[PDB]
């Protein structure tokens, strides 16, 4: 309650880093082959590779 | 609901098999063929929402 | 039979470019970082075959057979790209090559064709490029299919 409206939106913006908890699980064999997330990680890694040649 | 969705996604599947994965608390569906052979279709559902 | 390709297929079967020398990093990474569950064929037969030890004991043999073939294929298709085959270069770059690495690789290979190992200047880049490729093929090829690229 003792926070301005602007700050408490940055609080959610930084909480959007939840990916790290999920990027790790797809590097370790925690999310073995579960769809959706397993495919999203692969097609983010593909884009990561692409930018090097053309432009962890 | 889960069975209807699974059959809607994969019309070619004739039979369905169910299995439980204790390590991640997960329920798994998979299509099966004769001669105890298994297909390529698969699905996953957490136990919390089922309960 | 063709003299244009038979020699290279023989080398890929015999694993002569993979067991020692430049490219053994790929075989080391694949050998002791994956399990029988990665074959795909393991799932398709766990119930016809008697689900016992004779299944798991046998599947390791097939793992260690397949890893060498995959590594040999990668090793062949990298040297082909360095040779000049444009169609291979435009597929190599899918995993991160760029003119800077390729120019230096071509320069290095010309000075000394023996190359028991890569130079320290460019080791850590081409090494990572190959490892990215090795992972992708295992995922798309599970069913026994030819990926589009």
């Amino acid at each position: 309650r003792g926070m301005s409206t602007y700050e408490k939106t940055i609080l959610l913006h930084e909480a959007a880093h939840a990916k790290t908890g999920r990027s790790i699980r797809a590097v370790e064999s925690g999310a073995v082959s579960d769809g959706v997330v397993y495919e999203a990680v692969q097609r983010i890694k593909e884009i990561q590779w692409y930018v090097k040649a053309n432009v962890d | 609901e889960s069975v209807t969705n699974f059959k809607k996604q994969y019309p070619q599947a004739t039979t369905v098999q169910m299995d439980y994965d204790p390590l991640t608390q997960e329920l798994i569906f998979q299509g099966v063929n004769a001669e105890n052979q298994l297909g390529t279709t698969r699905a996953s559902i957490p136990a919390a929402d089922f309960r | 039979k063709s003299a244009e390709f038979g020699s290279r297929l023989q080398d890929v079967i015999e694993a002569r470019h993979v067991l020692s020398g430049k490219y053994r990093s790929v075989l080391t990474h694949l050998e002791d970082n994956r399990d029988i569950g990665s074959l795909g064929v393991a799932h398709r037969y766990v119930q016809q075959m008697g689900q016992g030890t004779r299944f798991v004991n046998g599947m390791e043999f097939i793992r260690r057979g397949q890893a060498k073939l995959v590594s040999g294929l990668i090793a062949d298709t990298v040297d082909d790209a360095i040779a000049g085959n444009a169609s291979a270069v435009t597929a190599m770059e899918r995993f991160g090559l760029n003119q800077q690495l390729l120019d230096e690789l071509r320069k290095a290979t010309a000075a000394n064709p023996d190359m028991r190992k890569w130079p320290d200047s460019v080791r850590m880049d081409i090494e990572a490029v190959t490892h990215n490729m090795a992972d992708s093929i295992v995922l798309e090829n599970r069913l026994g299919e030819i990926p589009a690229w």
